[PDB]
C-alpha cells in the first residue's frame, strides 16, 4: 500500500495528515536511539574518569 | 514561606474598578470590559455551560 | 474546472462520515465562505505561530451606538480581509441596532469574490509560479 | 489545548445557543485527535523507563510502553472500555500487546550490558537445552541478571 | 568560577527536530506528494493547516526532552547511582596477589 | 589451541549500534491504528 500511493496524489485527506505526521516522527527516532551511546560514553568518561 | 499568596472576595477591587470608569467615561458608561490590577487569575474556572 | 484557483479543502466544523471513511470537504464559495466564519470567530493571539491572526470586535462589546464606533468597526473589519482572505473584494457594511432595550448590534457585509488569482493565494497549482507576495 | 475556542475542544468547552450538531461534531474531532495523542504519549513514557531497561538490579518485563491520557474532558465516554485507564500496565498489554517481542529485545539489552564488562552468555543458548525444554528461554534471563548484580565480587575475588 | 553573562544566540537554524520552520515545510511537501489531487487549499484558515502546526510544535517539544542531559534522566529520587554504575572504588582495585 | 591475535579482538556486541532502543516503522504504526479504530 505505501509504495503504491507513494507520490501518486491519490490519498484521502484524513490519511495524508496521518502518514505525514509518521514520516515527520522519523527524526526522532534518529535522536532518541542515540542515547545507548551517551549512555557509554558517560560511564567511562565522567563516572570512572578514563 | 513568601510564596504563599493572599486570596480575596472580588467586591474591593470593583469599587475600584467603578471609580475609574466614572472619572473616564461618566456614570452612564458600564463597568464591564476592564480589567484588574494585582490579579494573578480567578480562583476557580468556570465554563460556557 | 475554470474555478481550480479557489481551491478545495476540510470544512471547518469537521465532519466525519462512516458510509464511506472520509472527513467533509468544501470548494470554491462554499470554501469562501467558511473562510470567513474562522476568521471572525478568533482572536489575534491565539494560533501558535501566528501570533497576528483573527480581529479585535470584542473590543466594543459593553459600548453605546454611535458615528465613531460605526467608522471604527469598518476599518477593523476592511483590514482583516486584506491581511487574511485574498479571494474576496468587501462591497459594502451596513451597521445597525434593531432593538431599543436588547443589547444587539447587527453587522451585514457583502461581498464580490475575484475572478484573476491574487498574489497572496496558497493554492498549490499556482502559487509556484503565480505567488510573489 | 492548543486548538481555538471555536473548535470546541477546549476545556471551557461551546455555548448552547450553537445547537447540539455542533456539539457533537466536537465530540467527533476528539476522538480523531486521539490517534496522534495516543502516539506522542508512548514516546514520552518510554524516556521514563530509560533507568529500568539499562538497570543492574533488576530489568522490566516490557520493552515497549504507553500512558493513559486524562486532561482530556470527555475520556470516560470517548473509551469503550473506561477499565484501561486506570493502569496503564492493562493498557500496555491491550494496545501493543504482541508487537513487543519481549524475549528477543529483553535477550539483547542483557548481551549488551554483560559486554561492558567483558563477558559472554553464548553458551547458554544450547547448553540449557539438554536440561530445560520451552522454559529456557525464562531461566537463562534470570541468571544474565544475577550475573550482572553479583559481579563485584565475581571478577574480584578469583 | 565566577558567573558569566548570559545571552541567546541569534541563527535559529538547525534543519532539524528543534526547527519550527524546518518540520513546518516538510510537512507540506509531503501532503503535495501524497494528495494534492484532493487537498490543494494551503492557506492558513485551513483547519488541515492548523493541525500540522499544532503537531510541529508538539514535535519540538519532545526532542528538546531528549536532549537532557543523562545526569538527571537517569537520576533517582534519592540521589546516587546505585542502580546505575558501579563506582571506581569498587570496580577498579584488585584482590591482593 | 592457537591462543589469539590482531584480528580476533573485536567484541561485535559492544558497539552500541547494537542496541536499537525503538524499532517501529511505518507499517507497525499503521497495524497500532488499526487496532485501536
Amino acid at each position: 500500500f505505501l509504495a503504491a500511493y507513494d507520490q501518486s496524489g491519490k490519498l484521502t485527506p484524513h490519511l495524508t495528515l496521518f502518514v505525514s505526521f509518521l514520516k515527520l516522527l522519523e527524526t526522532s527516532k534518529k535522536r532518541f536511539n542515540q542515547l545507548t551511546k551517551r549512555h557509554l560514553d558517560f560511564y567511562y568518561q565522567e563516572i570512572l574518569h578514563l | 514561606i513568601n510564596s504563599h499568596k493572599v486570596t480575596l472576595p472580588p467586591s474591593s477591587s470593583m469599587a475600584g474598578a467603578y471609580a475609574r470608569v466614572d472619572n473616564d467615561r461618566g456614570v452612564w458608561k458600564s463597568p464591564a470590559n476592564i480589567g484588574l490590577n494585582y490579579v494573578s487569575k480567578p480562583s476557580v474556572t468556570v465554563s460556557h455551560e | 474546472k475554470s474555478k481550480d484557483f479557489l481551491g478545495t479543502g476540510w470544512g471547518f466544523p469537521p465532519e466525519f462520515e462512516t458510509s464511506i471513511g472520509q472527513v467533509k470537504t468544501t470548494s470554491g464559495v462554499e470554501d469562501i465562505q467558511k473562510s470567513l466564519e474562522i476568521l471572525f470567530s478568533t482572536k489575534i493571539g491565539e494560533r501558535i505561530m501566528q501570533p497576528t491572526y483573527g480581529c479585535n470586535l470584542d473590543e466594543l462589546l459593553f459600548s453605546p451606538i454611535n458615528r465613531t464606533l460605526k467608522t471604527y468597526v469598518i476599518e477593523l473589519i476592511k483590514n482583516a480581509i486584506l491581511y487574511h482572505e485574498p479571494r474576496i473584494d468587501p462591497e459594502k457594511i451596513d451597521i445597525t441596532q434593531g432593538n431599543e432595550i436588547e443589547g444587539e448590534l447587527l453587522i451585514h457585509l457583502q461581498y464580490i469574490v475575484r475572478a484573476t488569482n491574487s498574489r497572496k493565494n496558497m493554492v498549490y497549482p499556482f502559487y509556484l509560479e503565480e505567488g510573489t507576495n | 489545548h492548543e486548538f481555538p475556542e471555536t473548535y470546541g475542544i477546549s476545556d471551557i468547552g461551546l455555548p448552547p445557543k450553537l445547537g447540539v450538531k455542533r456539539a457533537v461534531l466536537a465530540r467527533q474531532l476528539k476522538g480523531y485527535l486521539l490517534f496522534f495523542d495516543q502516539i506522542l504519549a508512548s514516546y514520552f513514557e518510554h524516556l521514563s523507563k530509560i533507568k529500568s531497561l539499562l538497570s543492574l538490579d533488576q530489568g522490566p518485563s516490557f520493552t515497549y510502553f504507553t500512558q493513559a491520557i486524562k486532561d482530556i474532558k470527555d475520556v470516560e465516554e470517548l473509551f469503550k472500555d473506561p477499565t484501561l485507564l486506570e493502569n496503564d500496565e492493562e493498557l500496555t498489554k491491550s494496545l501493543i500487546g504482541k508487537l513487543d517481542d519481549t524475549i528477543e529485545r529483553r535477550n539483547q539489552l542483557m548481551d549488551h550490558l554483560i559486554a561492558r564488562f567483558a563477558e559472554n552468555f553464548s553458551s547458554y543458548a544450547f547448553l540449557m537445552k539438554f536440561l530445560y525444554g520451552e522454559s529456557t528461554d525464562e531461566i537463562v534471563l534470570q541468571d544474565k541478571q544475577s550475573f550482572l548484580r553479583e559481579y563485584k565480587e565475581i571478577s574480584r575475588e578469583r | 568560577t565566577l558567573n558569566k553573562h548570559i545571552s541567546i544566540p541569534k541563527d535559529m537554524s538547525s534543519k532539524d527536530d528543534l526547527d519550527f520552520h524546518f518540520l513546518r515545510e516538510e510537512g507540506i511537501r509531503y501532503i503535495k506528494e501524497l494528495g494534492s489531487n484532493f487537498w490543494t487549499d494551503y492557506n492558513t484558515h485551513d483547519p488541515g493547516i492548523t493541525m500540522l502546526e499544532v503537531l510541529c510544535y508538539a514535535i519540538s517539544d519532545l526532542g528538546n526532552r531528549i536532549n537532557i542531559p543523562i545526569e538527571d534522566l537517569i537520576a533517582n529520587e534519592e540521589g546516587g547511582v546505585k542502580g546505575q554504575f558501579y563506582k571506581v572504588q569498587e570496580i577498579l582495585p584488585s584482590a591482593p596477589t | 589451541r592457537d591462543g589469539t591475535g590482531r584480528r580476533d579482538l573485536l567484541d561485535p556486541k559492544l558497539a552500541p549500534e547494537s542496541v536499537q532502543l525503538q524499532d517501529f516503522e511505518l507499517s507497525d504504526w499503521l497495524i497500532f491504528a488499526l487496532n485501536f479504530a
